[PDB]
């Protein structure tokens, strides 16, 4: 994998449809707890525990406390240099007739916060709910999301479970349903939305340059988007603090934090 | 394709 910024810039200057795949490293560079590293524990657990169908079926109140806390911290976190570079590039290139699109693995909406408009959130969003009864999805930014979660979600180890009864957790406001809401967040072991994936496949087919930023390239099928693209002639360039299992299959690899290497790459 |  090449590490020449000059070569990538030559592809970039000539690229017309740029696909950027961003992972949890970009949010971590904003101080956003990922609960996947190195990236924070929530009282005893990480996202491999609470972000599962298992955790929600066993203790939906604990799963809601977890996500309520993450919603609440997003009011203190800001987009970093990588977000701004990615957003600014999209606007500058959009005026030149060139399209930049961000396929993100994260749910904290920091890309949208920076001004990115072409955003595909393959794993959902902290600020969208889904009804476990009728399936309707809704944006939701209310703090707290429901009254019984007010002041809840404290992340400190040894903090007592809210144990909120299911009827007082966020409920579907669609008339006639009142079903139990869950975060519109793809959990481990759930199938991604086929419509979003069809939109992703459409972007991967028409793009002529691909960037993979802040991704450990171990979460599927998100780690499969890039190799499917490189195998069409399209250059793939990785921006990550470390080498991932998919490094040897990329045209470029730029070691470093995304906030250091992306502003130079997207300039 | 399920989320690993
Ligand atoms: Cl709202
Ligand atoms: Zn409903």
């Amino acid at each position: 994998p090449s590490s020449s910024m000059a070569d990538f810039r030559k592809f970039f200057a000539k690229a017309k449809h740029i696909v950027i795949i961003s992972g949890a490293g970009v949010s971590a560079e904003s101080g956003v707890p990922t609960f996947r590293g190195a990236g924070g524990y929530w009282r005893k657990w990480q996202a491999q525990d609470l972000a599962t169908p298992l955790a929600f079926a066993h203790n939906p109140s604990r799963v809601w406390e977890f996500y309520h806390y993450r919603r609440e911290v997003m009011g203190s976190k800001e987009p970093n240099a990588g977000h701004r570079a990615i957003a600014e590039c999209e606007t500058r290139l959009g005026k030149q007739g060139r399209r930049v699109v961000v396929i993100t693995q994260v749910i904290d909406e920091l890309h949208r916060k920076a001004g990115t408009k072409n955003l595909l959130e393959i794993h959902g969003s902290l600020f969208k709910t889904r009804c476990t009864s009728c399936g309707v999805v809704a944006e939701n930014y209310k703090s707290p999301i429901c009254p019984a979660l007010s002041g809840k979600g404290a992340p400190e180890p040894g903090t007592q479970d809210a144990s909120i009864p299911v009827e007082k957790l966020p409920r579907c406001e669609e008339a006639g349903c009142g079903g139990l809401l869950r975060p519109h967040v793809v959990w481990f072991g759930e199938n991604l939305d086929p419509a979003i994936l069809e939109e992703v496949d459409r972007e991967l087919a028409h793009c002529d340059l691909c960037l993979v930023v802040g991704t450990s390239s171990v979460v599927y099928p998100a780690a499969m988007f890039a190799p499917q693209v490189a195998a069409r002639g399209v250059p793939v360039a990785e921006f990550n603090t470390e080498t991932t299992p998919a490094t040897n299959r990329f045209r470029f690899h730029f070691q470093g934090p995304c906030g250091t290497t992306l502003p130079e790459a997207l300039a | 394709f399920s989320k690993q």
